[PDB]
């Protein structure tokens, strides 16, 4: 259906018809918005090649990406389920601690920095995955590793410290 | 006796114009302190927007 944002939508239309047997089935990701934002930088750190392969396939078949790149899409869904399972079997308390703060904080990452710095160190030492943001200014300390967040309503506590992989306490 | 002034007369009153210039309202200190507020405010603004653009990079 159209990508226009609706202004007079009073109804919703569904379609109980399933994808044909010729297309392999993929169990869809069951995670909601707040968990997916807390795991995004770990999805990226593990599924970049698959994510990058899907999008390059769609740019290789203009106007036909939906129908001719289905295998890549199943591959991204599977790759991104692996991280979700991995975070669950190894970081379950910290992961919930982070995306619950995110739900109460407008999904703003700067508003939940102490929960991210705990979840990230649990992910780094268990799933060996590390949050990387490209082209951050080199002079300035990265914003996700800054002790003081200027846009945070509750000030980051002095005891809570940022997590940098490869550095001990 | 009638209502008379006291023996030596009353002491002088204040009638000459008296509007003494107070340093609270001088155009040098007000301009200077305005410049300090206005220069510090732009300093914090440079820090703020630089951080918000970095916060925007992470969200994207
Ligand atoms: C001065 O050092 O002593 C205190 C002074 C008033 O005492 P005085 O001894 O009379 O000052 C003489 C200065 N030649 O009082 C002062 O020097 C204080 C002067 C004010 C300094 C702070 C200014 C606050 C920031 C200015 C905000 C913008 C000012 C203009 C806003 C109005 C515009 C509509
Ligand atoms: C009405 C609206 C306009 C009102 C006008 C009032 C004044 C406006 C002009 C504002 C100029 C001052 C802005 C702040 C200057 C500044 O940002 O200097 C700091 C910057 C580098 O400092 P930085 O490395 O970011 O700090 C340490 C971080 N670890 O250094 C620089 O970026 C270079 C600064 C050199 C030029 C500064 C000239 C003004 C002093």
């Amino acid at each position: 259906m159209a990508t226009r944002k609706p202004a007079f939508n009073q109804h919703v239309l569904l379609d109980t018809t399933p994808l044909p047997d010729s297309i392999p089935k993929v169990k869809e990701i069951g995670a909601s918005s707040a968990p997916l934002l807390s795991a995004s930088f770990f999805i990226g750190a593990r599924c970049k090649d698959y994510n990058d392969d899907y999008m390059q396939c769609k740019n290789e078949n203009p106007g036909r990406g939906e129908f001719e790149c289905l295998k890549e899409g199943r591959r991204v869904t599977r790759c991104a389920r692996s991280v979700l399972k991995d975070i669950n079997t190894h970081c379950l308390e910290q992961f919930r601690a982070h995306w619950q703060c995110l739900d109460n904080n407008n999904q703003q990452l700067w508003q939940c920095r102490p929960a991210e710095w705990k979840l990230n160190k649990c992910v780094y030492e268990n799933l060996k995955l590390e949050k990387v943001i490209p082209d951050q200014p080199k002079n300035s300390t990265p914003v996700h590793l800054r002790q003081r967040q200027i846009f945070a309503h509750h000030a980051i506590p002095p005891w809570e410290r940022p997590f940098i992989p490869g550095q001990p306490e | 006796p009638q209502d008379m002034p006291p023996p030596g007369g009353y002491e002088a009153v204040q009638y000459k114009r008296n509007l003494p210039s107070r340093g609270l309202f001088r155009p040098r200190p007000l301009l200077a302190g305005a410049a300090v507020l206005m220069l510090y405010g732009w300093y914090k603004l440079v820090k703020g927007i630089r951080e918000q653009n970095e916060l925007a990079r992470e969200k994207m």
